[PDB]
């Protein structure tokens, strides 16, 4: 998955 | 509320306790009790918040993709029936995070967005309220699914026209907001073109900023420009 | 109980799908299903009884000991009064934790441990019985904590002596109830030169039997030998 | 802390 915040 | 006899500072204290302990339910619960007592958050505030819920949150997706990995495969051809189990458990977790994604959505609505009026406070809560429709939209499938996606769109789109009048290119929030609403291009959008221009541009017209920052504002902008690199890199 | 209108066997098939998805609170509601059930449990579905409430007691035991952490420095010389707030928190997290372990002991009590007659099954439910024991030990502070020690011995002593009687000195639970009773005697009833004898005694009398078994039985004995030496190196 | 099973 990719990165978030 | 379970939580409307308990002073705001008190609650606010055990989140803090709860963060320390790794309980992110009882901090979400704790936070929501403070959201309640009707006052604006601070910014520790608004972040203590933020933190309990995608844990949260955080947990409940990952559950659902094994739970729907597990689902998926049980559909293919030649595979054994096993029985309704299997969908009615994701089901279940599918119906809890949408009652946790339900839940912060009221907090913004009732009524944390109408009182806020500085920048860090609206951008941040239009971020969280654009993460909370993306985390609905990625279990939708019924007929209010495109309006579930929209509403997270719409909220991006309110936080990025204000996060580019009123914040520098390096401002942290700013930051991860370009960083979540590119992923939501990407993820749940369809559209990953404009998922890689938003993180290019993103990092770039940070990267341009850097130069006014302190070394602690440096670290701070820095962090998060190499998670939007990350999705680059995984992106091309 | 809210899992009565489901198949035994879906609350089975439900268990193995909640621990794949590391939903440990959903799997031990589930295996509470399925023990209320009234029919005795098999080996497997044992493991998954134990897995989960092990998952659920040992996220809170390590979170009360963050929140006691914090308490015993907040009573030290020259700390900073913060109210009840922390002492609060812990006795909210402890008094969950007692919950839990007293809804396994009651699964124990009604009726597990008196319809169980092999010793694969009495000696498992009866460490668990200690076990849980040995969980409310580890909070107990009033006029009971001698007696709850001693229920916590008394249930690990009862399963040594099934174990000594009817198991090999390589079985997987035997060792696994010694590991247990030796941790109680170093960590609950003060008696470090009485845990370091049992860990070593049931160490060197595994060893001897080692060469009895099949390469699969081999290491599931020396994967819980590697333990005890853990715990003495640990100790010495 | 010690091992336990
Ligand atoms: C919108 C947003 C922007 C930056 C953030 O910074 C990191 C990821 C370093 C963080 O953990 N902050 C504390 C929680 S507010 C978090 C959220
Ligand atoms: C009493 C006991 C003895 C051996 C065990 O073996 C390990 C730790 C390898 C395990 O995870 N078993 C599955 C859960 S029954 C567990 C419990
Ligand atoms: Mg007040
Ligand atoms: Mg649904
Ligand atoms: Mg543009
Ligand atoms: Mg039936
Ligand atoms: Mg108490
Ligand atoms: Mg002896």
């Amino acid at each position: 998955f990719p990165a978030t915040v | 509320g379970a939580m409307g006899s308990m002073e705001r500072a008190s609650l606010i204290q055990k989140a803090k306790l709860a963060e320390q302990a790794e309980r992110y339910e009882d901090m979400a619960a704790f936070m929501k009790g403070a959201v309640e007592k009707g006052e604006e958050l601070s910014n520790e505030e608004r972040c203590l918040l933020s933190v309990a819920y995608k844990n949260v949150v955080g947990g409940q997706r990952a559950a659902w993709r094994v739970l729907s990995s597990i689902e998926q495969k049980s559909n293919e051809e030649g595979s054994e029936e096993k029985g309704p189990e299997v969908r009615e458990y994701r089901e279940k977790v599918e119906t809890e995070l949408q009652g946790v994604c339900d839940t912060v959505l009221g907090l913004l609505d009732s009524h944390l967005i109408k009182e806020a009026g500085d920048a860090e406070s609206r951008v941040f809560y239009l971020k969280m309220k654009g993460d909370y429709y993306r985390y609905l939209a990625e279990v939708a499938t019924g007929d209010d699914k495109k309006r579930i996606i929209d509403s997270a769109r719409s909220a991006y789109q309110e936080a990025m026209d204000i996060s580019k009048k009123e914040m520098p290119p390096t401002n942290p929030i700013r930051l991860g907001l370009a960083l979540n609403f590119s992923v939501f291009h990407y993820e749940i959008a369809n559209s990953p073109e404009e998922a890689i221009s938003l993180a290019k541009t993103t990092f770039d017209e940070a990267m341009a900023d850097l130069h006014t920052l302190s070394e602690d504002s440096y670290k701070d902008s820095t962090l998060i420009m190499q998670l939007l690199r990350d999705n680059l890199t995984l992106w091309t």
